[PDB]
RNA sequence: ACUUGAGUGCAGAAGAGGAAAGUGGAAUUCCAUGUGUAGCGGUGAAAUGCGCAGAGAUAUGGAGGAACACCAGUGGCGAAGGCGACUUUCUGGUCUGUAACUGACGCUGAUGUGCGAAAGCGUGGGGAUCAAACAGGAUUAGAUACCCUGGUAGUCCACGCCGUAAACGAUGAGUGCUAAGUGUUAGGGGGUUUCCGCCCCUUAGUGCUGCAGCUAACGCAUUAAGCACUCCGCCUGGGGAGUA
RNA sequence: CCUGAUAUUGAAAUUCGGCACAGCUAGCUGUGUUGGCUUUCUAACCCGCACCACUUAUCGUGGUGGGAGACAGUGUCAGGCGGGCAGUUU
């Protein structure tokens, strides 16, 4: 009994994250890039980030679903290649939205690079 | 600080001579006006530093107009130090 | 009107995405007329006049 | 603060007394004093229960005010005096009704103070107002924990609490221990925190002036031959030879928590102690 | 010299509260040697953002002048303990 | 006796120059429950580790502490070290135009004395992130190395000290002087002042390109490393050695 | 000392499992009976909680409150730690 929701992907340089949600957040599916068997050097792929998205869409069809709006943040690839994705798996997808964590200048950045 | 409504009223009560902005006198008399204001920031406030390298500055700017002021008036050097207390 | 803080038009000439200030260069301003409409808008973001991020 | 000692003795090398410029009309009121006789330990049987106690300097009780009632009076403080039997200071106010009392005195004090409950009751250091009518984020001290009762809690010299929130009867304290806890919320609290702060500093400096305290000394346990302290003699001297260093009753002492299943504390106490 | 003295108060407070803080804001800013410039207000308005999860809120202007400096800190110091307000500023 | 230097008065601006007190937003970490569930990470490759006892993902929640996105740029300021969220009280110096003002009142400074980036130490608070020391996995014939999840003194504040650096423009201060073009910032001169339109000028900081001159060469070159004057500091082959 | 089982010890509920197979498609539905986890209310019980009387006693009992509440204290039974202490062997 669910007509609309949110898709989130986080797909980071290493790793790919679909969390297809309900609006309070609640988890219908969630389909990552380990999941599907993308051990190794695989995750930095991003042919790996376009068949992530499609487990979660047709596992949140089963629960009801017409719209989302689609959450990403990634330094890596695959940050609009795996949107397309919930095209190509049966969901209408209209509204992007780019959260990203940047800071109001603050709590200072890990070094561990020595030039 | 000193107000220019208020900075007025100190050289007048200081005025051996008619009518000058600018003395051996006057202007001594100011900067006492200020060092005493100064110098009660800084019973206060303690940790800065650049107001009290304007205070070291103002005072050696006064003796050298009172070691002038010594080199040419007899009992008109010796009459500014006992008016205010200053030496 | 660069002077005062509760005025409409420092809505209407510096957004871009995030309410971000819009630079001297691409908007056309001075300089000294930036910075009275500089802490002007730091001033009208703390009254909740105009948004720190606004999408 | 704390006035300095110069080495002209081996005793006095580096005891540290504590300046008393705090303190005004050194003279007592005389008639707010009771008599204190000592007793080192010695309950009603005569025998010694608690140790390490007795001796020293005479001393005589001066009755405080806890409950601070005496609703809507302004109340002067006239004069800042010295108390032995605690760690604070104390305060001498006048209530308008010439009662004159003794308060334990928060940092800075000397003009007038009000106690009312919820009047405007003019929340600033030294008055004592119930914690439904104290906002957050207040600085409180000398606390009650039963309704009417008398105040309690941080008492101490340099102590304090801090009002967090309020829930749906109580209100939330966090307590100087770091011991987030619910009290009801009709108890009072008076606003600020408590005076002499430069306490524990005070190095005594010498064994005579640690001795006419009231202290007695503490003789370790692995000096006493096994009649009457677990950590008993040996050849030599001897690591301890335990798996846990014990009491002299038996029970282990490095570690193992005391208290007991309590009524109306278990439901109270959300944060535990952080040491 | 010149104050402004500007707050934002929570709504839900003045149909029958009304007055019975502001007047006596203006009750302790307008004191100490002042007759104020201008005591108005800029009504219940839209807020950029959510304060205390409050979308919206009166906004009050009182613009003050005296000649004592620090006779105003009681306003910022009675802003705390009236819970009636949710964001206030003073400039000059 | 004189008024160009040096000082004040009056007319005006531009400031991240200090020092106490409040106040605000965004990210990091840890605690409370759900929906939820086999992976989250990390990488040349991998793991060590956290996870299946419900981790990350995901939402409201509340606890703290610290920096201060966008403006922000050659800009600004202070004698230097340095100083960038905002509001308030207190507080130094510099500059533009000059009618006024006593009338050489100067420049330099051996000792003295006062501020000093960070690290480090002393006595108290507070401790999110980053993180020497430290334990761990592999890379290495060997590995605190470089790489990875972890991690304490320290980082922040208040008080008292230690005073060094590629503390640099690698160029000590003070005065006058000598071809010119092109920017930029705060002010003043000629216009109906056209408003960030415009050219016309005069003064002070700020960068670039470039004669005569000087230089071993590089390169400076009106903010001289040019022509001169005053006073101060220092050097005399490289190690031994800023050691005894 | 710690922890259960029952006694003193009452009502209101809301879900969750064992039977019972009640519907008759490994898992659904819903009644007859059993054992829990919680959640809230007050009537016992408890207060080294406030004035008030016995009384010009900070002991006690009696009295309207305010708190906490079928947990705690206590009785019987059962398990686990127990050189703190005892009886003896070597
Ligand atoms: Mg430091
Ligand atoms: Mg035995």
């Amino acid at each position: 009994n669910i007509e609309n929701g949110v898709a989130h992907i986080r797909s980071t340089f290493n790793n790919t994250i679909v969390t297809i949600t309900d609006e309070f957040g609640n988890a219908l599916s969630w389909s990552s890039a380990g999941a599907l068997g993308f051990k190794g050097s695989k995750k930095s792929t991003p042919f790996a980030a376009q068949m992530a998205s499609e487990t979660a869409s047709k596992s949140a069809m089963e629960h009801g679903l017409k719209t989302v709006e689609v959450t990403v943040k990634g330094p890596g690839p695959g940050r609009e290649s795996a949107i397309r994705a919930l095209q190509s798996a049966g969901l209408e997808v209209t509204a992007i939205r780019d959260v990203t964590p940047v800071p109001h200048n603050g709590c200072r950045p890990p070094k561990r690079r020595r030039v | 600080a000193i107000s220019q409504e208020r900075k007025n009223e100190i050289i007048k009560e200081y005025r051996v001579h008619e009518t000058d902005t600018g003395s051996p006198e006057v202007q001594i008399a100011v900067l006492t006006a200020e060092i005493n204001a100064v110098n009660e920031h800084l019973r206060t406030h303690k940790k800065d530093h650049h107001s009290r390298r304007g205070l070291l500055k103002m005072v050696g700017r006064r003796r050298h107009l009172l070691n002038y002021l010594r080199s040419k008036d007899i009992q008109r050097y010796r009459e500014l130090i006992k008016s205010l207390g200053i030496r | 009107t660069h002077i005062d803080y509760k005025d409409t038009e420092l809505l209407k000439r510096f957004i871009s995405e995030r309410g971000k200030i819009l630079p001297r260069r691409v908007t056309g301003t001075s300089a000294k007329y930036q910075r009275m409409l500089t802490t002007a808008i730091k001033r009208s973001r703390h009254m909740a006049l105009l948004p720190y991020v606004k999408e | 603060a704390i006035k300095k000692y110069k080495p002209i003795t081996n005793g006095r090398r580096n005891m540290t007394s504590l300046d008393f410029a705090e303190i005004t009309k050194t003279t007592p009121e005389k008639s707010l004093l009771k008599p204190l006789p000592k007793k080192a330990g010695r309950n009603n049987q005569g025998k010694l229960t608690v140790r390490h106690h007795g001796g020293g300097h005479k001393r005589q009780y001066r009755v405080i005010d806890f409950k601070r009632n005496k609703d809507g009076i302004n109340a002067k403080v006239d004069s800042i005096q010295y108390d032995p039997n605690r760690s604070a200071n104390i305060a001498l106010v006048v209530y308008a009704d010439g009662e004159k009392r003794y308060i334990i005195a928060p940092k800075g004090l000397e003009v007038g103070q009000i106690v009312e409950s919820g009047a405007e009751a003019d929340i600033k250091v030294g008055n004592a107002l119930p914690l439904q009518n104290i906002p957050v984020g207040t600085v409180v001290h000398n606390i009650e924990l039963k309704p009417g009762k008398g105040g309690q809690i941080a008492r101490s010299a340099g102590a304090s609490a801090q009002v967090l929130g309020k829930e749906g009867k109580y209100v939330l304290i966090r307590l100087r221990s770091g011991e987030v806890r619910m009290i009801l919320s009709t108890c009072r609290a008076t606003i600020g925190q408590v005076g002499n702060l430069q306490h524990e500093l005070v190095n005594v400096g010498k064994a005579g002036r640690s001795r006419w305290k009231g202290i007695r000394p503490t003789v370790r346990g692995s000096v006493m031959n096994p009649n009457d302290h677990p950590h008993g003699g040996g050849e030599g001297r001897a690591p301890i030879g335990r798996p846990s260093p014990m009491s002299p009753w038996g029970k282990p002492t490095l570690g193992k928590k005391t208290r007991r299943g309590k009524k109306s504390s278990d439901k109270l106490i959300v944060r535990g102690r952080k040491k | 010299r010149t104050y402004e003295v500007m707050y934002i108060v929570r709504p839900n407070i003045e149909e029958d509260a009304k007055k019975a803080l502001v007047e006596r804001f203006n009750g302790i800013l307008a004191t100490e040697g002042a007759e104020v410039l201008e005591a108005k207000d800029w009504g219940k308005r839209r807020l950029a953002y959510e304060i205390n999860d409050f979308k919206d809120g009166f906004y009050n202007i009182v613009r003050v002048k005296s000649d004592n400096n620090k006779a105003t800190d009681e306003f910022q110091r009675l802003a705390k303990i009236s819970d009636d307000i949710i964001r206030y500023m003073v400039i000059r």
